[PDB]
C-alpha cells in the first residue's frame, strides 16, 4: 500500500516527501528547528516527540524523554515514548519496531511520517 | 471507602471531551454535579488501585477556597474511573476572564480572587506531603455562585492521567518544566504559577496567548521566554508581581506571606 508507493513510485514517492518536508518544517521550526533530511533527523526519536507536541498541543517536560540522547538505548526509548504519543493521539501503534526509525530505515521513518501528515493535514 | 457508585449518578449534559475524557454537568445525591469521566489507554488492575489511592486525598472538605472532590467511582466496577465535584455555576478563572460575554469582573473582585486563590494554596500547602501532581492555573481553579474563587481538586492530574504531557505550560515555573518533582521546591514552584495568575488578572489576557504550548514550554525553559510586567500598574502590585515571579526559587516568598499583603489590598 505505502510498501507500494515505496517501492514501485519513485515519481510520486518524491513528491510525497516533498509533501512531508513542508509537513514537519510548518511546525518544528517555531522551535528554531530545522528538518533538511528525512533519512536520518527522526533516528534520535527528539523530533519526534517534539513534533507529536506541537501536532497535537502540548509542552513534554524536559525530564519525560531523553532531549540530548546519550545511546542507542535512549533513542530507542524517545521513538517508543514518542510513538505512544501517536497512539495516545488515536493513531493504531505504528508498524515499525523503535529500533527500525533509529537504525534509519527510510520506509518505517516515512511510513510514520506520512500516517501523522494524513492525521495533521488540517493543524496550523 | 467503597466510593460512590456510578449507577447513582444522573447524567443531564455532557460538557466537554477531550484528551482526559469527559465531562458531564449532573445529579447525585441532590447535589449539583460535574462528573469527570477519565479516558485511560491500558487501563490495569494496578492503575485502579492507585485512583483509588490517589482520589481520597482530593476530599478537601476544610477551607472555604478550596472544592473538595465530593467522590470517585472506583473501576471496576464502573465503565471508567470517574470522579464528582460542585457544580460552580461561573465555571473556571479561566472562563471568567477571558470568555466572559456576559459581564467584565472588576479589579476590586480580581483582588479578591487573588486573595482566594492564595488563602487556598497556603491551605494547601500545610499538607503533608502535598497533593502530588497540583498545578495552579486559571483553568484549575472554580468561581462558585457568591464570586468565591476555589482550588479545583478536580484538576489534580492522576498518576497515569496524561503522564509526560502538560496543556499549560504557561503558567509553570521553568525549573518545573525541566526538573522532576523530587527535585524542585513544590511550594516556590506553586507562587511562579500564582505570580502568572497576578499578570492574568491584571492584563486581562491568557499568557502567550499566540504561542503554542509546545513553544511555551520549550522557549520558558531553554530560551528565557517570560511574561512582560505590564506597563501603567502600581509600584505595589509591580513589586508583588516581580518577587512572586523571582528567577531563584528560594527568593519567592510563601502563600502564608502574600495573604496579608493581598488581604490590605482589598481594604488597607
Ligand atoms: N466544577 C465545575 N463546575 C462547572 N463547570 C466546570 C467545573 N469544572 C470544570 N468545568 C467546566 O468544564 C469545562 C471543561 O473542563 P474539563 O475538565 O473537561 O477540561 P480542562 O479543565 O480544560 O482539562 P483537564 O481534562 O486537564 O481537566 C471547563 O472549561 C469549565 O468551563
Ligand atoms: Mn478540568
Amino acid at each position: 500500500a505505502f510498501d507500494t508507493l515505496f517501492d514501485h513510485a519513485p515519481d510520486k514517492l518524491n513528491v510525497v516527501k516533498k509533501t512531508l518536508i513542508t509537513f514537519v518544517n510548518k511546525h518544528l521550526n517555531k522551535l528554531n528547528l530545522e528538518v533538511t533530511e528525512l533519512e536520518t533527523q527522526f533516528a534520535d526519536g527528539v523530533y519526534l516527540v517534539l513534533l507529536m507536541g506541537l501536532l497535537e498541543g502540548y509542552f513534554v517536560p524536559l525530564h519525560s524523554f531523553f532531549l540530548t540522547p546519550d545511546s542507542f538505548e535512549q533513542k530507542v526509548l524517545n521513538v517508543s515514548f514518542a510513538f505512544e504519543l501517536m497512539q495516545d493521539g488515536g493513531l493504531e501503534k505504528p508498524k515499525p519496531r523503535p529500533e527500525d526509525i533509529v537504525n534509519c530505515d527510510l520506509k518505517s521513518t516515512l511510513r510514520v511520517l506520512y500516517n501523522l501528515f494524513t492525521k495533521y493535514r488540517n493543524v496550523e | 471507602h467503597s466510593g460512590i457508585d456510578f449507577k447513582q449518578l444522573n447524567f443531564l449534559t455532557k460538557l466537554n471531551e477531550n484528551h482526559s475524557g469527559e465531562l458531564w454537568k449532573g445529579r447525585w445525591q441532590g447535589n449539583d454535579i460535574v462528573v469527570k469521566v477519565l479516558k485511560v489507554r491500558d487501563w490495569s488492575t494496578r492503575k485502579s488501585r492507585d485512583f483509588n489511592e490517589e482520589c481520597p486525598r482530593l476530599r478537601i472538605f476544610s477551607h472555604p477556597n478550596v472544592l473538595p472532590v465530593l467522590g470517585a467511582c472506583q473501576s471496576p466496577p464502573a465503565p471508567h474511573p470517574t470522579l464528582i465535584t460542585h457544580w460552580m455555576p461561573y465555571g473556571s478563572l479561566y472562563n471568567v476572564l477571558h470568555e466572559g460575554t456576559n459581564f467584565v469582573v472588576d479589579q476590586s473582585q480580581a483582588v479578591k480572587f487573588a486573595l482566594d486563590m492564595a488563602r487556598g494554596m497556603a491551605f494547601l500547602h500545610t499538607l503533608e506531603p502535598l497533593i502530588p501532581r497540583h498545578a495552579l492555573n486559571s483553568r484549575s481553579v472554580m468561581i462558585d455562585e457568591d464570586m468565591t474563587a476555589r482550588i479545583s481538586m478536580a484538576d489534580v492530574k492522576f498518576s497515569f492521567q496524561s503522564p509526560g504531557r502538560m496543556y499549560a505550560p504557561a503558567w509553570v515555573a521553568p525549573e518545573a518544566l525541566q526538573k522532576k518533582p523530587e527535585d524542585t521546591n513544590r511550594r516556590s514552584a506553586d507562587m511562579w504559577s500564582f505570580a502568572v495568575l497576578l499578570w492574568e488578572l491584571v492584563t486581562r489576557e491568557v499568557p502567550f496567548a499566540d504561542l503554542s504550548n509546545m513553544e511555551i514550554g520549550m522557549k520558558v525553559a531553554l530560551e528565557g521566554l517570560r511574561p512582560t510586567i505590564p506597563p501603567g500598574i502600581s509600584p505595589h502590585v509591580s513589586k508583588l508581581m516581580k518577587i512572586c515571579m523571582n528567577e531563584d526559587p528560594a527568593k519567592r516568598p510563601k502563600f502564608d506571606m502574600i495573604v496579608p499583603i493581598l488581604e490590605k489590598m482589598q481594604d488597607k
